[PDB]
RNA sequence: AAGAACCUUACCAGGUCUUGACAUCCUCUGACAAUCCUAGAGAUAGGACGUCCCCUUCGGGGGCAGAGUGACAGGUGGUGCAUGGUUGUCGUCAGCUCGUGUCGUGAGAUGUUGGGUUAAGUCCCGCAACGAGCGCAACCCUUGAUCUUAGUUGCCAGCAUUCAGUUGGGCACUCUAAGGUGACUGCCGGUGACAAACCGGAGGAAGGUGGGGAUGACGUCAAAUCAUCAUGCCCCUUAUGACCUGGGCUACACACGUGCUACAAUGGACAGAACAAAGGGCAGCGAAACCGCGAGGUUAAGCCAAUCCCACAAAUCUGUUCUCAGUUCGGAUCGCAGUCUGCAACUCGACUGCGUGAAGCUGGAAUCGCUAGUAAUCGCGGAUCAGCAUGCCGCGGUGAAUACGU
C-alpha cells in the first residue's frame, strides 16, 4: 500500500467490526492472510492458515502495522 | 555558384560524411564546429586531416563537412573518407597517386551479429572442465 | 543433428506462402481461422484429398481456394456438398467464404496427397516394401525429377527403429533454389503410430528477368 | 569434494554407499592426492534385467569414465572400476614416458 | 597456415611518432585510447620537458637500451627439458621491449601511473633498472645455457 | 500552397505485391485525371523474434523467424474526382492493404 | 490436467491480474507468442507449413 | 522458463463434487442465463429479483440450458529400451553409398586408391573401371560500390526564414526498396608434366570461396522429449479426476555452475560540451506544463506512426578536487521513510530518500574464449509482461596485441 491505504482482510474486518465490536471473542480460525493487525482488532486470536493447521497468534500492541501472516511460520524448519 | 570543387558522400562503418570543400584557405569545421570544436583534441584529428594531406599535402581549399552517424572514428573516419573520395572529385589526376596511398574503399567495418548461443559475436559460450 | 523443413526452407525464396492475407490490426483472428479452416477441410477430406487448402482474406468474406486431387469427389453432384458444406463453414466460422474448387492431377507431382495416400494405402496391411515400392512406382513412375519416400519408426512390432527411405532419383534437398514439394502425412496402424515422410523433387525454374 | 553418490528408482542405502564408496577408494588409495568423483547408478529389471553404471573421475587434468550394464547391480560397480583401471593406469603411465635421448 | 603478417600505425599526434605510436597502441587498456593517448601524451611532456632533452633520442635511448637480443625458447625430449637461447626477431624485438618497458614501468607505484610510468622509462634510459633490469634478466639467463642447448634449436 | 492530395499508402506482406499492384494502382493514377506520383518507398521494416528451437533441451540451439512487411506510397497530383471516387474499384492483388489516405 | 487447464484457462479470471496467456493450438503455458497469437512449438509447426506472411529466417 | 505474490502448478494441508471442468449421442423439459442479498476466507448452498427463440400452420426445424441416462469424458499417471514428430553432438569435419563391369570359390574389394592442388571425394591428370545419388560449392538473405525508376513524413546544396528543415521552396547530395550492373583467377608477369592449381602486380568500392547469416551426408549415442502435441499396452475412476483458500516451487551446516559489481589514480565525485544505431508504441506510447530531492503524480497536445513518443545515449573531451587507505574506493547486509504495480507486495515485485558501510588491495593447483572492427569494453532497444533482468535476443560507441612454427 502506498497513499489509502492500509488493505484490511475485509472478512477479517467484518469479523474484526463483530467481536471487536463487543464482547471479546476467542479465538478460532482465520484463514485470510493478506492485511495486517488492526487499530480496533487487537487482543484476538488469529489462528490463521499456517498451511497445514492454525496456529494461535496473539493480537498484541507491539506489532501495529505488521502483517497479520507474518506473525505465523510459513515453511516447517529448522535445521540440518 | 562556387568553384568546382568536392562533394563526395562516403560512408565508414555507419557514419557517411558530406565534405563541401570549396576554393578556400584550409579551413576545415563541418557542421558548425570546428575540429577543435567537433572532437577535441587528440592527434587523431591529424588522421582525420592526412587525407587532405596527401593530395599532394595539400591544397588547402575551404572545408565544409556534414557528417551523422557512427562515432569518433564513424564521423571522423567517414568524413576523411568522403573528402577523399570528393577530394578525388577536386583534382581529376589525384587518382594516380591518391589512389595509391590509400584513401578510398570506406572498410564497413561494422558489428558482427552473435549467432544464436554466442557471448558477443566472438565470445564463446562457456567451459565446464572437470 | 539436422533435418530441415524443406516446405519451409524454400518458402518465401522459391516456393509460395500457402496462407495469403493482409494483416492487420488482429492477427490473431486471422492465424485461428485459418487454422480452423485448415481443419475444416482437414476435417472434410476424409476421402477427397485436397492436397493444399489456400483462404485468402478478402473484407469480410474469406476465400478458401480448397484444391482437390478428383474435382466431383469435393466438388459435390454438380454444387451440392461443396454448397453445403461452403455455407456451413460460412456459418462455421462466422464469414460467408464462396469457396471455390481445385483439380490437382498428376498425383506424383502432388506431395501429401500422394505421400499421405501411400500412408493410408499402407494401414490396410500393406507391407513396408510393397508400400513404398508401390509408391515408387505409381508416383515413382508417374513423372518427377525425383521421389524418395520413407515410411520411419514402428512397423513390425518390436526393436521400433526401422527407417526404409527407399527412394531414387535426384534430390535438391540441400540445393537452395530447387522448389520441391516435401511433406509428411501420419498413419496410426495396430501396432503403434508409424507415420511416412517423402517427398518429390519435381524440378526447378530457371531465374530470369527483364 | 569426493564421492557424492545418487541413483533414480532406488534407495541411497549406505550398504550401497559404503559399497561403492570402499571400492571407488582404490584409485585414491592408488593415486596422489585428488578431489573429485560423481557417480550416477539406477535401472532394473522391468526390461531386459539391466543396471546401468556411469561413473565419472575427471581430475588428473583430462577427464576418465565408464559404464557398463548387468543385472546383478552390485556386481556392475566391480566392472565400473576395473573399467576405470586401465582409464587410471594408462592416464600415467603413458604419460610416463622415458624414451628421451638426445643424440644417441 | 603460413606467416600471415600483420598492419602497423600511422604518426603520432606529437610529432609523426611511429615507434611511439605503437608505443601508443600499447598505452591504452580496456579499449578507451584517449586515457592512454592523454597518459602517453603526458609522458612525452614529462619526459621531453623534465629531465632536459628531446623525445624521439630519449625513447631512442630507452628501448634501444631495451629493445633485447637473446631470449629462452623452451623444448626437451619430455621431462627435465632444456630451456633453448633464441635470440630475438626485430618486431619480437620491440614486442618485446613494448612489453618489459610497459609492464614494468606501469606497475611500479608512483603518484601517477602517467608520471611514475616516465619515471619508470627515465630510470630505464640509464641502461638498467625495471625495464633494463629485464633485459639483463632475460639477456642473462639465455647465455647461462648458451653452451648446450645452443647447437639444438 | 498546393491541394491535401488524394493518395493511398500501400502496405503488403512481401514486397511484390507492393511492387506489381503499386504498378496497376499507378494504372489507376493513369486515367481519372493526371498528376500520378511514382514510388516513394516506405522504410520496409521488420520483425526478428526467435523461439527456443527445441522440445525440452538444447536452450542454446535456438531459430529465429523472421517475417519483414513494408510496400511503397503513390500519391497523385491532379485532383480529378471521377477518378477520385472511382478509386474503390480495387480488383488486385489477394494480399495487400490499399487505405486512402488523404 | 489438459481440460480443466486449458478449459479453466479458458473462463473468465478471479481478479483483473488473473488473466494469464494460455497456449494457442496447444494449451501449453510458458511463452506463447503474444504478437504471433501461438505457442513455441505452435508458432513452429504452424509456421513452417504457412500460417501468415512470413517467413523467417536468417536475416541479421 | 520468452517472467512462480494468487492464476501460473503439476506438489502439500484443509473444505467440496462424482456422466463430472471439456465433447458427442438417446430421451426430457426449457429459450437459456443473468442481477443483487445472506452465510462462508473460498469453492459452494439458500433465497429474492429475474429471464420465458430465429423458422412452421403445429407434429415442427434450431442451437442454449437443466435433468435422467449409460454408452462416455478425464490422467501435467507408468513405459523416450512400444512409438510418430522434433532436437543435440561427432561437425560445416569432409565424407557417406549405389547401378553396370571386372577380380577374388567367399566375405569383400575395385570406383573412393596413385600424382599434384584446394577449405573440400574441390579440381585436373594417370588408373580396371565407367557412371550417377546425398554431401562440398553455388543458387537465397544481409553487408561495403554505383546506375536507373521514384521523391514524402526522409535529405537541404542552391535562394529568403527563424528558437526550431520550421517554411515558401528545392529532389543536387544523403536516404528509402524494385529492377539491374559489378568479381568471375577476369587480365598481365611467371611457377608448374602443357592440365589442375599456386606466387606477384595493375585496375577497381571490393581478389582469389569479400565479411556474415540461413543451409547440417549416410550413421553413432536404445543420447533428450509419453510434461508442447499425438499415439500401442498396463493402471486409476463416488479418485492418480474435477473446484476453491493458504502455502511451496524462493528452504540452507555445506560443495559447485554461469554471470554481475568490486579490490581502485589510465581511477572517484561534479560542471559543461559532443557522437549513434536498432526496435517497439491503440486493451498502447506518452510531448510540454506544474508538483514531488527522489522514484513518480496530475491533466493533456500529438502519434495508428520514415512526421509523434519511448529518447536523454553511455564510454569520450575541457576545469575543480580527492593522493595510495578498507579509503571521499567499493558496495552488500540491515533499519527507518516514500512511490508505482496489482484482489492483495510479511513467506515472495522492483525503484527512491536518509543512515549503515561486510568482504575485497588483481585471487592456488588448474581451467577458459579470442585472428580485427575480433577480443575486451561503454551504453540502447525488444520477446515474455499489470509489476518483475545481473539472464536471452538483437543494436550501435571506444578501439588493441600476437600467430616463431607443428
Amino acid at each position: 500500500s502506498l497513499k489509502k491505504g492500509p488493505f484490511v482482510d475485509g472478512h477479517l474486518m467484518t469479523k474484526i467490526e463483530k467481536l471487536n465490536e463487543t464482547d471479546k471473542k476467542q479465538v478460532v480460525k482465520t484463514w485470510s492472510r493478506r492485511s495486517t493487525i488492526f487499530p480496533q482488532f487487537i487482543g484476538h486470536t488469529i489462528a490463521v492458515y499456517d498451511g497445514r493447521k492454525h496456529v494461535p497468534v496473539f493480537i498484541s500492541e507491539d506489532m501495529v502495522g505488521h502483517k497479520l501472516g507474518e506473525f505465523a511460520p510459513t515453511r516447517t524448519y529448522k535445521g540440518h | 555558384m562556387a568553384q568546382v570543387q568536392y562533394y563526395g558522400t562516403g560512408r565508414r562503418k555507419s557514419s557517411v560524411a558530406r565534405v563541401r570543400l570549396v576554393p578556400g584557405e584550409g579551413r576545415i569545421v563541418v557542421n558548425n564546429r570546428e575540429i577543435s570544436e567537433h572532437i577535441p583534441s587528440a592527434a587523431l584529428i591529424e588522421d582525420i586531416k592526412q587525407p587532405l594531406t596527401l593530395t599532394e599535402t595539400a591544397g588547402t581549399y575551404d572545408v565544409l563537412v556534414n557528417v551523422h552517424g557512427g562515432g569518433l572514428s564513424g564521423q571522423a573516419g567517414a568524413i576523411r573518407h568522403g573528402i577523399a573520395r570528393a577530394l578525388l572529385e577536386a583534382d581529376p589526376e589525384y587518382r594516380t597517386t591518391l589512389k595509391r596511398a590509400g584513401l578510398l574503399t570506406r572498410d564497413a567495418r561494422m558489428k558482427e551479429r552473435k549467432k544464436y548461443g554466442l557471448k558477443g559475436a566472438r565470445r564463446a559460450p562457456q567451459f565446464s572442465k572437470r | 543433428g539436422q533435418k530441415v523443413n524443406p516446405v519451409g526452407l524454400r518458402i518465401g525464396v522459391i516456393r509460395d506462402w500457402e496462407s495469403k492475407w493482409y494483416a492487420g490490426k488482429d492477427y490473431a483472428d486471422f492465424l485461428h481461422e485459418d487454422l480452423k479452416i485448415r481443419e475444416y477441410i482437414s476435417k472434410r477430406l476424409s476421402d477427397a484429398s485436397v492436397s493444399k487448402v489456400e483462404i485468402e482474406r478478402a473484407a469480410n468474406r474469406v476465400n478458401i481456394t480448397i484444391h482437390t486431387a478428383k474435382p466431383g469427389m469435393v466438388i459435390g453432384k454438380g454444387g451440392s456438398e461443396v454448397e453445403a458444406l461452403r455455407k456451413a463453414l460460412n456459418s462455421l466460422t462466422g464469414k460467408r467464404v464462396h469457396i471455390n474448387i481445385l483439380e490437382i492431377k498428376r498425383a506424383d507431382l502432388d506431395a501429401q496427397l500422394v505421400a499421405d495416400n501411400i500412408a493410408r494405402q499402407l494401414e490396410n496391411r500393406v507391407s513396408f516394401r510393397r508400400a513404398q515400392k508401390q509408391q515408387i512406382q505409381r508416383t515413382m513412375r508417374a513423372g518427377a525429377q525425383g521421389v524418395k519416400t520413407m515410411v520411419s519408426g514402428r512397423l513390425g512390432g518390436a526393436d521400433i527403429a526401422r527407417s526404409e527411405y527407399y527412394s531414387e532419383g535426384t534430390v535438391p534437398l540441400h540445393t537452395l533454389r530447387a522448389d520441391i514439394d516435401y511433406a509428411t502425412s501420419e498413419a496410426d496402424t495396430t501396432y503403434g503410430k508409424l507415420g511416412v515422410k517423402v517427398w518429390i523433387y519435381r524440378g526447378e525454374v530457371l531465374p530470369t528477368k527483364k | 569434494m569426493n564421492y557424492n553418490i545418487r541413483g533414480e528408482n532406488i534407495e541411497v542405502t549406505p550398504a550401497l554407499k559404503d559399497h561403492v564408496e570402499r571400492k571407488i577408494g582404490k584409485l585414491e588409495r592408488y593415486f596422489d592426492h585428488s578431489v573429485d568423483a560423481d557417480v550416477n547408478v539406477n535401472l532394473k529389471f522391468y526390461n531386459d534385467k539391466e543396471s546401468k553404471v556411469e561413473v565419472t573421475i575427471p581430475m588428473t587434468d583430462l577427464a576418465l569414465r565408464s559404464e557398463v550394464h548387468n543385472e546383478d547391480m552390485y556386481n556392475a560397480i566391480d566392472l565400473a572400476t576395473n573399467k576405470l583401471e586401465r582409464q587410471i593406469r594408462k592416464h600415467k603411465t603413458k604419460v610416463n614416458r622415458k624414451f628421451r635421448e638426445q643424440e644417441s | 597456415k603460413g606467416p600471415v603478417a600483420k598492419r602497423d600505425v600511422l604518426p603520432d599526434p606529437i610529432y609523426n611518432s611511429k615507434l611511439v605510436s605503437r608505443l601508443i597502441n600499447k598505452m591504452m587498456i580496456d579499449g578507451k585510447k584517449g586515457k592512454s593517448q592523454t597518459i602517453l601524451y603526458k609522458s612525452f611532456d614529462i619526459i621531453k620537458e623534465r629531465t632536459g632533452n628531446d623525445a624521439m633520442e630519449v625513447f631512442e635511448q630507452a628501448l634501444k637500451n631495451i629493445m633485447p637480443v637473446l631470449e629462452v625458447k623452451a623444448r626437451r625430449v619430455g621431462g627435465a627439458n632444456y630451456q633453448v637461447p633464441v635470440e630475438v626477431r626485430p618486431e619480437r624485438r620491440t614486442t618485446l621491449g613494448l612489453r618489459w618497458l610497459v609492464n614494468y614501468a606501469r606497475l611500479r607505484g608512483e603518484k601517477t601511473m602517467e608520471e611514475r610510468l616516465a619515471n619508470e622509462i627515465l630510470d630505464a634510459a640509464n641502461n638498467t633498472g625495471a625495464a633494463v633490469k629485464k633485459r639483463e634478466d632475460t639477456h642473462k639467463m639465455a647465455e647461462a645455457n648458451k653452451a648446450f642447448a645452443h647447437y639444438r634449436w | 500552397m498546393a491541394k491535401q492530395k488524394i493518395r493511398i499508402r500501400l502496405k503488403a506482406y512481401d514486397h511484390r505485391i507492393l511492387d506489381q499492384s503499386a504498378e496497376k494502382i499507378v494504372e489507376t493514377a493513369k486515367r481519372s485525371g493526371a498528376s500520378v506520383s511514382g514510388p516513394i518507398p516506405l522504410p520496409t521494416e521488420k520483425s526478428v523474434y526467435t523461439i527456443l528451437r527445441a522440445v525440452h533441451k538444447y536452450k542454446d540451439s535456438r531459430e529465429q523467424f523472421e517475417m519483414r512487411t513494408h510496400k511503397r506510397l503513390i500519391d497523385i497530383v491532379n485532383p480529378t474526382p471521377q477518378t477520385v471516387d472511382a478509386l474503390m474499384r480495387l480488383d488486385l492483388p489477394s494480399g495487400v492493404d490499399i487505405e486512402i489516405k488523404l | 490436467a489438459k481440460k480443466s487447464m486449458i478449459a479453466k484457462q479458458q473462463r473468465t479470471p478471479k481478479f483483473k491480474v488473473q488473466e494469464y496467456t494460455r497456449c494457442e493450438r496447444c494449451g501449453r503455458p510458458h511463452s506463447v507468442i503474444r504478437k504471433f497469437k501461438l505457442c513455441r512449438i505452435c508458432f513452429r509447426e504452424l509456421a513452417y507449413k504457412g500460417q501468415i506472411p512470413g517467413v523467417k529466417k536468417a536475416s541479421w
